[PDB]
């Protein structure tokens, strides 16, 4: 996933 | 030292955010990782470092990403340990 | 470590903001057990870790509530401590 | 009960 | 462990803001007390806690109504003690 | 009397 | 808790020079010594450390003496004047570490 | 004097 | 404290960097405790939040949070204070910061 | 007083540079070696420390000694200069 | 110089 | 580089  | 958001230390208050979850990864994993959903898409955040991740992918395991992207959340360290996270970081 | 709301610190001063509580869950014990209503339905909030709970369903133990969904409250541990919490959680 | 969002 | 108004850590300081204290609880208890009038009806503040009290009574004992809203006050601890704020709400033998 |  | 509330008028000099045209019946320097400086409004003044205002200073008053009169609480003003002096400011004695907060 |  | 502990950990900065067109290399600006605000080629530490712009090819990151913010704590721990002296080519105590020259 | 105001301005290099453009002549290696850097109004400095500003300054004054004189307060010019100094410049 |  |  990736950070928002 | 102090969460970024108290309310949220407990592993039911998190879950409950998760009512309507209709994504790939595991509610349950999700909040036990120390996540609660915004009520934005996939996107949470942890209760302790205030860490956000979004777009989830399929059997991505919440513990790792936590540790990947956040190896300096307090909460992660003290349920998971140094070499827990150095491992997820090959280090 | 310090209370969110430190002026509602003493029990009458939580106790008389439910002068016209109404609901079936009683206010004695919800005062007891830290909570203050906020003036919104049977809204109350913590005065040490400010966590908020709503819709009181008749018969429930305000105390179990707050360990339940808030058992990282400071309040709750000091006045109940930790066998309390454990054995509401089943740990 | 439930907590206030 | 630290007064909310520090302004109002003085006893005179206190007692100044009640300048026209027509109401029946006499200012100079109120002031000894830590409250001081903010200027609205009787409204009056602790110093050091910020707790706030209105609607005064005749005979009323600030420093028992103080103890009684506010037993949490650091100011109140230092100067009366454990023991008159537990006598206070009988949280004794 | 009463709190604020 | 133990800093003071505006650092950059912690040195006398600093203090003094603020009371530029300084048309009052108290003086400048006395005011300056016991942690006063001018803030530009009339005859007001603050205390560099606990931030106390005073104002409607009347002739022959001493600044040392209203500091600790409406400020006992001041730790500048405990630091070089002593806790015996202020309490006899306030007619009385109290203890030790005691602030006089309630005479 | 008095406080402001 | 940091000022950004979000930005705490290297994969964390190195993603805000995204498609980098600039003249440094993203990785060795990340590992350095910067990370991209998206401005032009304006980084800032995530712990002492300095910023820094207008970067050079071959230019050190290491070197230049050293030379521009030398109270940096987390230049202290990962560098520590020979290094930092070097950089400013001069020597101090074992407990003071490299603050005038 | 205890930690700087500005922890941004703490090296050297970082307050020099903000004189890139100064248009006085009070010299600004002096200027930042004595904790200030240039804000743009006027010719006030301020020390990234203590936070004090000094401005209308003379083509010779030495910004050491006005840093004491005007700021003897601050742990900058205390941990550099040392108790004896700052005595010294107020003759005591 | 003077203080501001 | 230089500082922003
Ligand atoms: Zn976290
Ligand atoms: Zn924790
Ligand atoms: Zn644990
Ligand atoms: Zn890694
Ligand atoms: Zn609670
Ligand atoms: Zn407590
Ligand atoms: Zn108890
Ligand atoms: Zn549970
Ligand atoms: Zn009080
Ligand atoms: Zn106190
Ligand atoms: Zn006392
Ligand atoms: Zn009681
Ligand atoms: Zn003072
Ligand atoms: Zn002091
Ligand atoms: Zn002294
Ligand atoms: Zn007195
Ligand atoms: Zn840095
Ligand atoms: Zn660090
Ligand atoms: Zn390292
Ligand atoms: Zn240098
Ligand atoms: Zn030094
Ligand atoms: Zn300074
Ligand atoms: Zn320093
Ligand atoms: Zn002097």
């Amino acid at each position: 996933a990736v950070p928002i | 030292n102090l969460p970024r958001n108290p309310s949220m230390t407990g592993y039911e208050a998190r879950l409950i955010t998760f009512g309507t979850w209709m994504y790939s990864v595991n509610k349950e994993q999700l909040a036990r990782a120390g996540f609660y959903a915004i009520g934005q898409e996939d996107k949470v955040q942890c209760f302790h470092c205030g860490g956000g991740l979004a777009n989830w992918k399929p059997k991505e395991d919440p513990w790792e990403q936590h540790a990947k992207w956040y190896p300096g959340c307090k909460y992660l360290l003290e349920e998971k340990g140094h070499e827990y996270i150095n491992n997820i970081h090959l280090t």
